[PDB]
């Protein structure tokens, strides 16, 4: 967390064609991994 | 003990890699082992948070920015405190720290939202509080044969009323 | 604009011949690279795969099916 | 991230991997021409875009009437005539940046005050 650039390194482990599998995988990564907070709640503001 | 000796090997490597190559090799490996025991004073190979704190301290030593932390740990920075810091956000380095507080301040500003503020006048009195801090608006609601609505909004207590 | 065009060629003696051009045809090279075919093409484009194979044509050529016209000759 | 087409037949080369020497062989799929690429970067997304504010600079902007005119100087030619207009990339979160173009030097310059 102390670096000036934040990168995540990831590779698929395997027991050809890997481009579109990686595309689908990263698409799923972007879409579905929750980080924190309850779903169906969007940007929340606080008033005084 | 494999994790013990691995952390020791890493620590001896990073302190031998310092710009101040310490001729006090036994003293600096004593620093390494005492940092090892005060590090395992958290969990001693019982929880992965030990590994996480290891990653934090190891990469902070590596980073460059900053390099001066190597000399500062070689000549001070008593490590039993640095088990219990968890203070990576307040070290290595100060410009990045200042960046962090200004980021946090801007985020806190952007969190709190709309604050429309209801421009007033002083002519009418409140329907309930009876004081003159009255704010209004104009628009016409019903059919064309009549004028606007003359909406009212008190601000001394927040009352709403209307005038024809 | 085949009508508006008109031809002028210098001949060997320097004769400038006067031909009203009638039509123009555009030619494209074809099957220079062993084109695939309709049916297995349909099985490829059907939504059975998240993506079709990257080197599918090269794999079919290594199998040996659908050679070029020059290769058939 | 740009596309390189097969010179032998105008189709973009595709990424495919050397199985043994481990190199970026941009191969044609139409024909069998192959090409070695330069960098391991292949795919590129840019989830956040912030570009386009100076769009459509044609060589003869000054021929239009409806652009306004002002009196700032071009800091190449110092001619007092110039033309300014709003940022072109019409999003809901763009700015009030004014882009000044002068007819004399045919040169663009902004008025940012950061
Ligand atoms: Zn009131
Ligand atoms: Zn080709
Ligand atoms: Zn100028």
């Amino acid at each position: 967390d102390n670096d000036e650039k934040l990168i995540i390194r990831c590779r698929v482990v395997r027991p050809a064609e890997e481009d579109h599998m990686l595309k689908k995988i990263e698409n799923t990564m972007l879409e579905n991994i929750t980080l924190r907070g309850v779903e169906n709640i969007e940007r929340v503001v606080m008033m005084k | 003990h494999k994790l013990r000796d691995q952390v020791l090997k890493a620590l001896y490597d990073v302190l031998a890699k310092e710009s101040e190559h310490p001729p006090q090799s036994i003293l600096h490996t004593a620093k390494a082992i005492e940092s090892e025991m005060n590090k395992v004073n958290n969990c001693d190979t019982n929880e992965a948070a030990y590994k996480a704190r290891y990653r934090i301290i190891y990469s902070n030593v590596i980073s460059k920015n900053n390099p001066d932390l190597k000399h500062k740990i070689a000549n001070g920075d008593i490590t039993p405190e640095f088990l219990a810091t968890c203070d990576a956000k307040d070290l290595a380095p100060a410009p990045l720290k200042q960046k962090i507080e200004e980021i946090a301040k801007q985020n806190l500003y952007n969190a709190q939202g709309a604050t429309i503020e209801r421009s007033v006048t002083d002519r009418f009195t409140c329907g309930k509080c009876k004081e003159k801090k009255v704010s209004y608006y104009q628009l016409q609601t019903r059919s064309a044969d009549e004028p606007l609505t003359t909406f009212c909004t008190c601000e001394a207590c927040g009352n709403r009323w209307k005038f024809s | 604009n085949s009508d508006s065009y008109v031809l002028l060629s210098v001949e060997d003696d320097g004769s400038f011949t006067m031909i009203p051009a009638d039509k123009v045809y555009k030619f494209t090279a074809r099957n220079k690279y062993a084109t695939l075919t309709i049916d297995e093409a349909e099985k490829r484009m059907d939504k059975k795969s998240g993506e079709v194979p990257r080197w599918l044509m090269k794999h079919l050529d290594n199998i040996g099916t659908t050679t070029t016209r020059y290769d058939r000759t | 991230t740009t596309f390189r087409f097969c010179r032998d037949c105008n189709n973009m080369l595709y990424p495919r991997e050397d199985k043994e020497n481990n190199r970026l062989l941009f191969e044609c799929r139409t024909c069998s021409y192959v090409e070695e690429a330069g960098s391991p970067l292949v795919y590129r997304h840019e989830l956040i875009t912030n570009i386009g504010e100076t769009a459509g600079v044609v060589q003869d902007i000054g021929s239009d009437p409806t652009l306004p005119r002002s009196d700032r100087e071009c800091p190449k030619c110092h001619s007092r005539e110039n033309v300014f207009f709003q940022s072109q990339q019409r999003r809901k979160d763009t700015s009030m940046v004014l882009f000044f173009v002068c007819l004399s030097c045919s040169h663009i310059f902004t008025s940012d005050q950061k």
